[PDB]
């Protein structure tokens, strides 16, 4: 019941009238839900020294009764008193609206990137690196491996390569998995084509998914400039595998048109 | 603790009388609607009506 | 199930009580909790009924009265039943009929 | 003990300068403690009986200087005060001519399912007592039927205190429902009748009246314009609503769903 | 089922509505017609 007060024009009972929005935001939480909404008013007015915890309890508020966007707006506009608590059941209630949002438009931002991008308020794309840095360091990489595929970008998966948990064979069976799930081929080839360079780079150089890649990715010169690499090396021993799985599984034509590569 | 609603039936009482006494009679005069639902005024059976 | 008993639960006596915990359950989502088992959701109706009952039935909820009343089960009367078989035409005696 | 008010308050002070001291001042209560509802510390007092007197003559003056928008935050912060299950007083000799002049001034808010909602703060406190509460539902209920005499009896007869600012909307919200119901199939009434049924005997307001509405200054004359004729006899707009209901049966009659 | 948590704890409808126009009106009438043939 403190809620008649928001029209002192002295600007701290406004501070003194939030000072019991998060303590006792339960039982008049009923009471200032739909009636009054005025945290707008001080956000946006000259008035500073609040608008910063004002969108915090408009973020609770508007959560539960169904304005999840109202209560994502002022969940990015809140600033540092907003996302300073993570010991409740709450951030599971903001990163659902603000990390799905965040997708859901990089989503249209994998079909066009370059104009009319995102203008992000410094922190819808900085608590994705933020908690995927959690996930980074809470052990867990066989999900490490999935927010990097589901924020629908290249070089943070081209990041995770190097991480707390090392390269037997992770991530290379990842692209068995992933193979098995890609959607179209817009998503694939961008990501398989700059994987595949770096498993050159790698100590060992595996061959059978940088030749199952490249028949998957219709490039007839990277075979032949890594075969130039394996001529290179001179062992047909391990200049094979590359070699007749690529006439076992590659056709007529892309056998027919790397082999101008291949003889010179 | 119903009687706060009970308290303002007076009006549907009145409205149920003036519905009985305008349907039932045709060309009644204002002077005795009020003695025979006990209003005890004429002046306001004007406004009641 | 969390929904549903959280709100009778939460109502019982907010109608003893005189907060303006009557808009916020018109603005709640919680409204419907979806199939309530017939006991709860049955008696909703009617904790809603004496709502707009207090602020001024208009014809709204006399068939949510009545349906309050229609939903129920077959124990006795002598709780709710003679409450809202009393109030449940409060309200009608508001209309007039 | 932090008062700075114990010596204008009672005495009449008319917006004079001292509201703004009286401001700052309840902003230097804000700096001491907060206005929570102190749920421990039940013997400290000081912060709710000492200051909540100060918060409900602050309700007082607002009506005497016709400060609505800012009259119910301080009504509303002394409810949300009497919300508190705290052991308080349970009442005062203010306590009924506050939430009741609440009451009263809702009344002619125009806002009736406000109106009804006070009612369960005081079951009782209705009829069998209560007589300074129990007048200004009367007074509503009277307002319900075409009792007006009766209100303009109320209007004067008031026991409890001024309520001269709420009598005077109660006045010009009445004003304008007597000239609502001089539009009825009157036959001539005479400049003597409906001139007395408000309150005039013969000022030029019953030419703001038969200026502003018809019922035209005649020979002791009010004209009557009984028509009610143009309305009636409409075949189209069944033809176009009921040409939509024959379809919308014929949709849930053949068409599986 | 049916537990239905508790808050608090023809020969009968025609004669009810004569009960409804007709509860306390006339209820004897051999007398008052009497009583009116020298009054009327």
């Amino acid at each position: 019941g403190i809620i008649s007060l928001l029209d002192e024009d002295e600007p701290q009972l406004k501070e003194f009238a939030l000072h019991k929005l998060n303590a006792v935001v339960n039982d008049f939480w009923a009471e200032i839900s739909e009636s009054v909404d005025k945290i707008e008013v001080l956000y946006e007015d000259e008035g500073f020294r609040s608008r910063q915890f004002a969108a915090l309890v408009a973020s609770k508020v508007f959560y539960h009764l169904g304005a999840f966007e109202e209560s994502l707006n002022y969940a990015l506009g809140a600033g540092d008193l907003f996302n300073v608590n993570d010991n409740s059941e709450y951030v599971e209630t903001i990163i659902a609206k603000c990390i799905d949002h965040y997708t859901k438009q990089c989503v249209e931002n994998a079909d066009l990137p370059e104009g009319e991008k995102k203008p992000i308020d410094q922190r819808l794309e900085g608590i994705v690196n933020k908690m995927f840095q959690r996930c980074l360091d809470d052990h867990k990489y066989k999900q490490a491996i999935g927010i990097a595929l589901e924020t629908r970008r290249l070089d943070v998966f081209e990041k995770t390569i190097l991480e707390s948990n090392d390269v037997p064979g992770m991530l290379a069976y990842s692209l068995k998995l992933c193979m098995s799930l890609m959607q179209n081929k817009q998503f694939r080839n961008k990501v398989l084509r700059v994987l595949v360079k770096i498993y050159m780079n790698l100590e060992k150089p595996d061959f059978i998914n940088v030749c199952q890649c490249l028949i998957f990715l219709d490039d007839p010169q990277a075979v032949s400039d890594i075969l130039e690499k394996l001529v290179k090396e001179d062992n047909l021993l391990m200049a094979y595998q590359i070699c007749f799985d690529l006439y076992e599984s590659a056709s007529q034509q892309f056998l027919s048109s790397v082999i101008q590569n291949l003889r010179t | 603790g119903t009687y706060t609603l009970i308290i303002r039936l007076r009006h549907n009482v009145i409205k149920t009388g003036v519905r009985m006494i305008s349907l039932s009679y045709s060309r009644i005069s204002l002077a005795d609607i009020a003695q025979k639902l006990q209003l005890d005024s004429p002046e306001d059976a004007e406004f009641i009506v | 199930d969390g929904q549903a008993t959280l709100l009778n639960l939460l109502l019982r006596n907010y109608l003893h009580y005189s907060l303006y915990d009557q808009a916020e359950k018109l603005v709640s989502k919680s409204v419907f909790p979806e199939q309530a088992n017939n006991n709860e959701w049955a008696r909703y109706l009617y904790y809603t009924g004496r709502i707009k009952a207090i602020q001024l039935e208009y014809s709204e909820a006399r068939r949510t009265m009545t349906n309050a009343l229609r939903k129920a089960p077959q124990h006795t009367a002598v709780g709710f039943k003679q409450t809202v078989h009393k109030l449940l035409i409060v309200v009608e005696l508001l209309l007039g009929e | 003990m932090y008062e700075q008010l114990k010596g204008e308050w009672n005495r009449k002070s008319p917006n004079l300068s001292k509201c703004g001291e009286e401001l700052g001042r309840l902003k230097l209560v804000l700096l001491e403690l907060n206005f929570l509802p102190t749920t421990g510390t039940k013997l400290t007092k000081q912060q709710l009986i000492l200051a909540r007197d100060i918060l409900e003559i602050g309700a007082q003056w607002s009506i005497l200087r016709k400060d609505i928008p800012s009259f119910e935050r301080y009504m509303a912060q002394l409810k949300c005060y009497y919300f508190d299950y705290k052991e308080q007083l349970p009442e005062s000799a203010y306590m009924h001519q506050l939430l009741g002049l609440n009451l009263l001034f809702l009344l002619s808010q125009n806002r009736v399912a406000e109106f009804h909602t006070e009612l369960e703060r005081l079951p009782a406190k209705d009829i069998q007592t209560n007589v300074y509460i129990k007048h200004p539902v009367s007074l509503e209920q009277y307002l319900m039927e075409g009792s007006y005499n009766k209100v303009f009896l109320a209007k004067g007869n008031i026991p409890a205190e001024s309520y001269t600012f709420f009598i005077d909307i109660l006045l010009d919200t009445i004003r304008d429902e007597i000239a609502g119901c001089i539009e009825k199939a009157y036959e001539k009434i005479l400049f003597t009748e409906a001139t007395r049924i408000l309150f005039f005997n013969t000022p030029k307001k019953m030419t703001d009246y038969a200026k502003k509405r018809g019922w035209v200054l005649g020979p002791n004359n009010y004209y009557s314009f009984a028509s009610q004729q143009q309305k009636p006899e409409d075949t189209t707009i069944p033809s176009t609503e009921l040409a939509k209901q024959v379809i919308e049966y014929a949709r849930q009659l053949e068409m599986i769903v | 089922m049916s537990e239905k948590k508790q808050p608090v704890d023809e020969d009968n409808w025609d004669d009810d509505n004569v009960e409804d126009d007709f509860s306390n009106q006339l209820r004897a009438e051999l007398e008052k017609h009497g009583y009116k043939m020298e009054t009327s």
